[PDB]
């Protein structure tokens, strides 16, 4: 079955950076876009972007434009996401999953699934002092 | 309908070869001619012993061989052995698209 | 259906894209007569009749123009002249199981040879040279049919294939089935290309005091060219004339 | 390998009606008629008649034609006999074989067959009161 294998827990002082990373498995990678979410303890888990395997090609939310970056190792079918200062707000709980992509048609070709299929394990970053 | 005409047991024959005859009609043998001989062993559901008028299935003994037209069919034993005894069935294929079968004889080894 | 009475369909009065059948991987033998099937989208028809029953793998060859056997003798046949298109794929997941599934039927002997298209569903006895069989079976007095049986561990030469024709025929309107395409606004007096439903050509379109009766809905002059067709959109007569040309 | 296999012994009182089956096992069931044949102990052994499997319908002899019924349940692979009467003369064994049967040969298809090569165990009516 396709599987995310999310990479484990992690920890940071404020002020620097930190780096999960997101393993890919049992299915066809770039069939689909990476998308990365989070959730602080107990709040929205609202976070979103994402990450084309295809492409270099990314989204972030605005709140996260210059703060977030995904970077993908296609052949080790690895997507890494790093969050380039971590706040001490973060408090980061965050998970990969597969979402759109393109599931071209028996007949004509577009961008089909526009939905998140299956999510990862994700993991505790508890960034704070 | 009438069944065939058949002699009641082998003798003459303590081992060796000897013959029993089908002597059917002629909507049955000297029709349609595809006589056939099956032996019934004590209970046990009879075998096939020979599928056209002259000749042998697969897994028969090379002793026995079906007969003749003209005169209604026989079958000639060989080699009679006091495994092979048994009883012995003529079956023939008649006019009406049915078979009719034989009265059945006995054999009879020393 | 058995290919003993094959099941017509008739497809009649819609809209289909014929691709969304052989882009999909499932369809293992394919082949159009008289037609391309990729270009199949652009054109439209008279009627349409999709042919359907399950025939033994290795018999599949027959259902062809003019080649014949066993089965194209007796059961489903094509004509010399035929276009459309014959399909078959696997289906020894579907109508076979461990002990075999008999429903399936065929008829081997018959008198004669079918005419094409010939769906013929009588049971009666086949007598070859008897006397009046009585509708008993026998000695040399035959019932028609036989079973395939289809057990799935069958050499996969004798699995059963279903298979579909469709059959169609190309001649000018009426259409009561056509290929999807979008389609224009009218013009009239200049110069254009056009199609209708097919119909394709180049000219001026003008109106026209051409009487076609109510049923006529395309029309041709004396040198057998298309020279008056009906609008198949708001039933105006069109009356075509090809455009100014000339030596310089 | 081939093989017949008739139902278990049976009962019926005198003026009664009785029926038996005879799957068919290692086997292609449309491949031949089904004959049965039968007698009472130490008599000729030499009851006959049959159905088709390809076709329903049936042949059996004047005797009897008006007193027997033969039906099939052809995804079961088994064949059927009912004899409408209870005759005391009726008791003992009956037994199902393959019987005629199609053999189509290169060019030429007719009736092949015409011997019943195999014949199950049969089963006692013990039809007397
Ligand atoms: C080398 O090459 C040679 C060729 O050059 C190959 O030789 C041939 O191979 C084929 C296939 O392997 C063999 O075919 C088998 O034939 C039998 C039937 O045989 C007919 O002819 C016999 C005499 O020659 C006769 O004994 C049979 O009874 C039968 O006669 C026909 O049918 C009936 C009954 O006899 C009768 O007609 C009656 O006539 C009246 C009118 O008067 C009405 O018409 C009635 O309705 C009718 O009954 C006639 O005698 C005659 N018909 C006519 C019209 O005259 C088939 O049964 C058999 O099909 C079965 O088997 C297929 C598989 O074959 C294997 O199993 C069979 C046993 O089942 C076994 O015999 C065979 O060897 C093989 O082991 C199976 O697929 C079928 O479904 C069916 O179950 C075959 O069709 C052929 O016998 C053989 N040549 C000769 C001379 O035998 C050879 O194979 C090559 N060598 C290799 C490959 O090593
Ligand atoms: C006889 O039986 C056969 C089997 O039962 C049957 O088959 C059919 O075959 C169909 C295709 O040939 C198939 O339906 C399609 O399949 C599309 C692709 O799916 C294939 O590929 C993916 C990825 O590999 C597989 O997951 C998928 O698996 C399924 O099918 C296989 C067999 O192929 C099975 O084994 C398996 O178990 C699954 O069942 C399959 O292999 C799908 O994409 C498609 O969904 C679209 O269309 C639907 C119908 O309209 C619609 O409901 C969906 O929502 C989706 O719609 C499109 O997607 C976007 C969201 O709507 C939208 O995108 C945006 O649209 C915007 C509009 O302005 C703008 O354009 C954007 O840019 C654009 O991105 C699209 O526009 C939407 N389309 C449209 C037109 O708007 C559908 O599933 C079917 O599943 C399969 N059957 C089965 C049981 O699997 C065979 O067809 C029949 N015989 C006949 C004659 O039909």
């Amino acid at each position: 079955q396709v599987q995310l294998v999310q990479s484990g827990a992690e920890v940071k002082k404020p002020g620097a950076s930190v780096k999960v990373s997101c393993k890919a498995s049992g299915y066809t990678f770039t069939g689909y876009y990476m998308h990365w979410v989070r959730q602080a303890p107990g709040q929205g888990l609202e976070w979103m972007g994402w990450i084309n395997p295809n492409s270099g090609g990314t989204n972030y939310a605005q709140k996260f434009q210059g703060r977030v970056t995904m970077t993908r190792d296609t052949s080790i079918t690895t997507a890494y996401m790093e969050l380039r200062r971590l706040r001490s707000d973060d408090t980061a709980v965050y998970y990969c999953a597969r979402g759109l992509g393109v599931g071209c048609s028996g007949g004509n070709c577009y961008l089909d699934y526009y939905y998140m299929d299956v999510w990862g394990k994700g993991t505790t970053v508890t960034v704070s002092s | 309908q009438s069944a065939l005409t058949q002699p009641a047991s082998v003798s003459g024959s303590p081992g060796q070869s000897i013959t029993i005859s089908c002597t059917g009609t002629s909507s049955d043998v000297g029709g349609y001619n595809y006589v056939s001989w099956y032996q019934q062993h004590p209970g046990k559901a009879p075998k096939l012993m020979i599928y056209d008028v002259s000749k042998r299935p697969s897994g028969v003994s090379n002793r026995f061989s079906g007969s003749k037209s003209g005169n209604t069919a026989s079958l000639t034993i060989s080699g009679l052995q006091a495994e092979d005894e048994g009883d012995y069935y003529c079956s023939s294929y008649t006019s009406s698209s049915t078979w009719v079968f034989g009265g059945g004889t006995k054999l009879t080894v020393l | 259906a058995s290919v003993y009475a094959w099941n017509r369909k008739r497809i009649s009065n819609c809209v289909a894209d014929y691709s969304v059948l052989y882009n999909s991987a499932s369809f293992s033998t394919f082949k159009c007569y008289g037609v391309s099937p990729t270009k199949l989208n652009d054109l439209c028809f008279t009627n349409v009749y999709a042919d359907s029953f399950v025939i033994r793998g290795d018999e599949v060859r027959q259902i062809a123009p003019g080649q014949t056997g066993k089965i194209a003798d007796y059961n489903y046949k094509l004509p010399d002249d035929f276009t459309g298109c014959v399909i078959a794929w696997n289906s020894n997941n579907l109508d076979s199981k461990v002990g075999g599934n008999y429903n399936y039927l065929y008829r081997l002997f018959r008198k004669s040879n079918l005419k094409p298209f010939e769906r013929d569903i009588s049971t009666e006895i086949y007598q070859a040279g008897s006397t009046p069989c009585n509708g008993v079976e026998g000695f040399n007095c035959y019932f028609p049919l036989q079973s395939y049986g289809f057990q799935p561990t069958n050499g996969v030469g004798y699995q059963p294939y279903r298979v579909v024709v469709l059959s169609f025929e190309l001649l000018h309107a009426p259409a009561t089935v056509c290929g999807p395409k979008k389609s224009t606004n009218l013009v009239k007096n200049k110069c254009v290309n056009f199609n209708f439903n097919g119909l394709t050509g180049t000219g001026v379109l003008t109106e026209s005091n051409k009487k076609f009766l109510p049923f006529q809905q395309f029309g041709r002059d004396i040198a057998d060219t298309t020279d008056a067709v009906r609008d198949p959109q708001t039933l105006e007569i069109l009356d075509i004339t090809p455009c100014s040309f000339g030596g310089v």
